C-alpha cells in the first residue's frame, strides 16, 4: 500500500499524471513480452531530448497506462470473474435473495430483542447456517465466507 | 410450502391439469424425472413438489372423490405415475349431507393422509383447495374437511377457488341448498377465488380440458412469485394481507392459434385490460376493495408508474369512501416460449361479488318455500331431526351480504 | 398521432387504398415487415403506424362495417395480415335511420376500440374519417360516431373525405335525405375535404380501384409534411388554422402509362395548374376564402417568389373584399421513384361550393312536398313520431348556405 507525495512533487508536472504514475505502479506490485521492452526504449529516448516537453511525456505515459489498464480489465472479469462475485454482493448485502432473509428473522428473533451479550455472536451464525439449508441452498463455497458480526461492548 | 385438496369430479381435473401446468413450467418430466436441460435450474421446487430417492419429484397432492371412474382415467394418462398412490384415496363403493355423512364416517384416513404429507414439510405455510360447489362430493366433503381442518391446524392458511355453478343455462338441481351450505362454511372457516362456469366459458368463447387449462393456467400465475422468488411479496401470506372474497383476469389469455398478432404489449396495456369486466371471469354504486396486479416478463418500474399516474387521473376505477392498489412484478420460467412480451393477471375484491349470493339466496328462498327434494336429505343423519342448518346458514349469508 | 374512422363500402375501401399507399411510402411490408433497405429509415412512423413487439408495425386503423363481404374480401388479400383482428368490427346479421338507431345500439363495443387505440398515443391530434354520405350504412354510422366523439372527446380533430353521389348520374334513391343529415352533423360537429364521383370521374377520365387510388393520393400527400417533419407546418392544427368545407386538386395524376411526356416542370407552371377549375376534383361573383399548395420535390424559395408574384399580378384569382394564399414545402418519401420533377396539391376553401348544397337542397325539397320513401324511415325508433330531425338539419343547410 503505497502514497503519493505533494510537498516536494515538482511544479510544472501536473497532478493528473502524477495519479496516473501511482496507478501504473502500484498495478504491478500487487500483481507480483514485448510490453516490457519497446517502452524501456522509449523512456530512454526521453533522456536524450535537450528540452522536457510536457506534451509528449504524457503520449509515453499513458500507452503505458492504457496497456496495463486494458491488461488489468483482462484479468479482473474473464479470468477472476466480477460477475459471478457481484452476483453474490447483490444477493447477500443488498437483500437481493430476500426468501433467506425471511426464514432468517423467522427464526432468530427472540435472540436479538434483548440486549446483546459476548455468546449471542455465534448464536446467529447458526441460525443463519439452518437458514440456507432451510432454502435447499446447498453450496459449501461462499457459505462459510458469510459471517454475521455484532458490534457488542462498544 | 402447501398442500392441495382437490375434491368431486371437478376438482380431480383441476388438479390434473394444474400439476400439468406446473410440471409443464419446472421442466419436470411425466414421470417425474427432471430433463437434461434443466438440471442445473434455479427455480425452487419445494413449494408444490418434494424430491425422492430416485431424483422424481412428488406432488404435494391428494385425491378424493366418492366415485372411481375419474381418478381411474387420470391413472391411464401418461401422469399417472407421477402421483403418490399412498396418497390418492378412492371410495370402496349427488347430495351434500350424504357427503358430510362420508366424510364423518372416513375421518381417519383422510386425516392419516393429511398428516402424513404435513410432517415432510419444514415450513408449510397453508392449504390449497380446489373443489365445486354445486355437485354433491364437492360441496359436502370440502365442508366437512374445512371444518376439521380449522379445528385440527388453527395456524395454516386455507385457499379455494371454488367453482360456482352456471346460472343462465338452468347442472346439479339441487344445487341451491349445496351451494348455500358450502358458502356458509367458507365464510366460517375459510381464510381466503371464486369460479363460475358462466363468464368462464363466455371468455373462452369470446371441453372441460380448454376451461380447465384456463384455471390452472389462473392458479399457477397465482402462485408464480412464490414460486420463483423475488424481493417483495415472497409469501402467501403477504398476498392475503395485501387484499383482505375475490374475482380474477388474466390477460394473455390467447389460443396456441392466436399468436399470429402479436401485438407490442406494453405493461400500460395490459394492467389497463385488467380493470375491465369483461376480462373478470367471473359473472348501489358498486365498487372496489382491492386490486392486485402480477406482471410477468421485462418491465421498468417506470413505465408502472406512469401506468399508475395515468390510471389515476382518469379515475376508470371507484374505491371505497372510507379507506385509502398493488402492482407487483415476477419473472417467467425459462422454459415456456415467451410469445407475450409482457404478461398480466389481476386478483380483486370488489363489492359487486355480493349478487352471486343474492341470486343463490334467490333461488334458494325459491325453493325453501315449497319443501322441493328435500326427501333424500332427511334420509341423513344431519337432516334427520330439522334443518335449522339451513335456517343458520341462509342468515349468516344474509349477514355478508348486509356486510357488504 | 391519429386515427381513422372508415366506414361503409366505400370507407372500407377508402382505407384499403390508403393503408396501401402508406405502407408503400414507409416501406413497410405488406405483413408489417420492414425492408432491409428502409432499416435506417428517418421517416416518422408514429402519425399512422405504431409497432409491436414483433418489429411489425400495426395501423391506427378500425373497420366498421354493416355488412361482411367487402372486409372479408380485404382479409383475403395480400395486406390481411397487417390490420389488427382486434380492432376490425362486422355487424353480426341503406337508411340514414337504420344506420343511427344501429350506432346507438353497439356504441359499447365500438367506443371501447376506439379507447383502446386511443390509450396508446401519448399526444394524438385529431380523428380522420372516411365513409360516403349517401349509402345507408356511412351516412349514419359517421352520424352517431361523429355526434358521440365530439361528446366523448372534446379536445381532439375531426377531419372526414366525405364522399357526394353523382348527380348528373341520377346511386341511391333515397340518397337527398341520407346526404342532408349527414351534412347536418358535419356542420354541428365536424372540426374540417369534400368528394364527389362525378367530377372525380371526369377528371380520371380526361373501377373504384383506381378512383380511390386517386383519392387515397390525395390524402398522402395531404399528411405527407406531418408524416415527414421540416421547419413549417408540423402539426395537422397548423393545417386547419391556416384555413379555417374545402375542395382538392392534384397536379401529377398521371397514369403509370403517361410517363412518356416527361415534361420539364417547375414550381410556377404546377401551382398555376392547381388553380384552374378543371383541377378541382370536385364538380354571384362566386370566390375564394384560402388556398395552400404543398409542394413536393426539389423547390427555391426564390422561384416560389416569383410564382406567387406573377399569379397575383396576372389576377387570375378572386379573394374576399372584406379580408386579407399559402406554398408550403415538404419533401417526397426518399423510396418511391421521382418521376416528377416537382408536384403540388392544392386545398382550397371557395365559395362557390355553396351550390354543392344547393343541389342537394333542392334535391330534397323536390321529395318533402311528397312524402317519398318516408316508410322505411317511420320504422326506426327516431323517425317514428315525427321527422322535426329532418327539418331543423334542411333549415341548419339553408343557414350555412345564407352564412356563405
Amino acid at each position: 500500500q503505497f502514497s503519493l507525495r505533494v510537498e516536494i512533487l515538482p511544479s510544472y508536472i501536473p497532478v493528473r499524471v502524477a495519479e496516473k504514475i501511482l496507478f501504473v505502479g502500484e498495478s504491478v506490485q500487487m500483481f507480483e513480452k514485448n510490453q516490457e521492452d519497446t517502452f524501456a526504449a522509449e523512456l530512454h529516448r526521453l533522456k536524450q531530448q535537450p528540452l522536457f516537453s510536457l506534451v509528449d511525456f504524457e503520449q509515453v505515459v499513458d500507452r503505458i497506462r492504457s496497456t496495463v489498464a486494458e491488461h488489468l480489465w483482462k484479468l479482473m472479469v474473464e479470468e477472476s470473474d466480477l460477475l459471478g462475485q457481484l452476483k453474490i454482493i447483490k444477493d447477500f448485502y443488498l437483500l437481493g435473495r430476500g426468501e433467506l432473509f425471511q426464514a432468517f428473522i423467522d427464526t432468530a428473533q427472540h435472540m436479538l430483542k434483548t440486549p446483546p451479550t459476548a455468546v449471542t455472536e455465534h448464536d446467529v451464525n447458526v441460525a443463519f447456517q439452518q437458514s440456507a439449508h432451510k432454502v435447499l441452498l446447498d453450496d459449501d463455497n461462499l457459505l462459510p465466507l458469510l459471517h454475521l458480526t455484532i458490534e457488542y461492548h462498544g | 410450502e402447501i398442500i392441495t385438496l382437490q375434491l368431486g369430479q371437478c376438482g380431480n381435473q383441476i388438479g390434473f391439469e394444474f400439476w400439468k401446468q406446473l410440471c409443464a413450467e419446472h421442466g419436470i418430466s411425466p414421470e417425474g424425472i427432471v430433463e437434461e436441460f434443466a438440471t442445473e435450474g434455479t427455480d425452487r421446487k419445494d413449494v408444490f413438489f418434494y424430491q425422492a430417492d430416485d431424483e422424481h419429484y412428488i406432488p404435494r397432492a391428494v385425491l378424493l372423490d366418492l366415485e372411481p371412474r375419474v381418478i381411474h382415467s387420470i391413472l391411464n394418462s401418461p401422469y399417472a405415475k407421477l402421483y403418490n398412490p399412498e396418497n390418492i384415496y378412492l371410495s370402496e363403493h349427488n347430495n351434500w349431507a350424504s357427503g358430510f355423512s362420508q366424510g364423518e364416517k372416513i375421518h381417519e384416513d383422510i386425516f392419516d393422509i393429511i398428516d402424513r404429507e404435513a410432517d415432510g414439510s419444514d415450513s408449510l405455510e397453508g392449504f390449497v383447495l380446489c373443489h365445486s360447489i354445486a355437485g354433491g362430493t364437492g360441496s359436502g366433503l370440502g365442508s366437512y374437511l374445512l371444518e376439521r381442518l380449522n379445528d385440527r391446524y388453527p395456524k395454516k392458511l386455507v385457499q379455494t377457488y371454488s367453482v360456482f355453478p352456471n346460472q343462465d343455462e338452468m347442472d346439479v338441481v339441487v344445487q341451491p341448498y349445496n351451494s348455500l351450505l358450502t358458502l356458509k362454511r367458507l365464510t366460517q372457516n375459510a381464510d381466503c377465488v371464486v369460479l363460475d362456469n358462466t363468464a368462464l366459458n363466455r371468455i373462452a368463447t369470446d371441453s372441460f380440458s380448454q376451461i380447465n387449462q384456463l384455471v390452472s393456467t389462473i392458479m399457477s400465475a397465482s402462485t408464480t412469485t412464490l414460486r420463483y422468488p423475488g424481493y417483495m411479496n415472497n409469501d402467501l401470506i403477504g398476498l392475503i394481507a395485501s387484499l383482505i372474497f375475490l374475482m380474477t383476469g388474466y390477460t394473455p389469455l390467447t389460443t396456441d392459434q392466436s399468436v399470429a398478432s402479436v401485438r407490442k404489449t406494453t405493461v400500460l396495456d395490459v394492467m389497463r385490460r385488467l380493470l375491465q369486466p369483461k376480462n373478470v371471469m367471473v359473472s348501489t354504486n358498486h365498487c372496489y376493495i382491492a386490486i392486485l396486479n402480477i406482471i410477468q416478463g421485462e418491465v421498468d418500474p417506470t413505465q408502472v408508474h406512469k401506468s399508475l399516474q395515468r390510471i389515476r387521473e382518469r379515475k376508470l376505477a371507484n374505491f371505497i369512501p372510507w379507506g385509502p392498489i398493488q402492482v407487483a412484478l415476477s419473472r417467467k420460467s425459462p422454459y415456456l416460449p415467451s410469445a407475450h412480451r409482457v404478461s398480466g393477471l389481476m386478483m380483486a375484491n370488489h363489492t359487486s361479488i355480493s349478487s352471486l349470493f343474492e341470486r343463490t339466496c334467490r333461488q334458494y328462498d325459491k325453493l325453501r318455500k315449497r319443501e322441493a327434494f328435500l326427501e333424500q336429505f332427511r334420509k341423513e343423519d344431519m337432516f334427520k331431526d330439522n334443518f335449522d342448518e339451513m335456517d343458520t346458514s341462509r342468515e349468516i349469508v344474509q349477514q355478508l351480504i348486509d356486510e357488504y
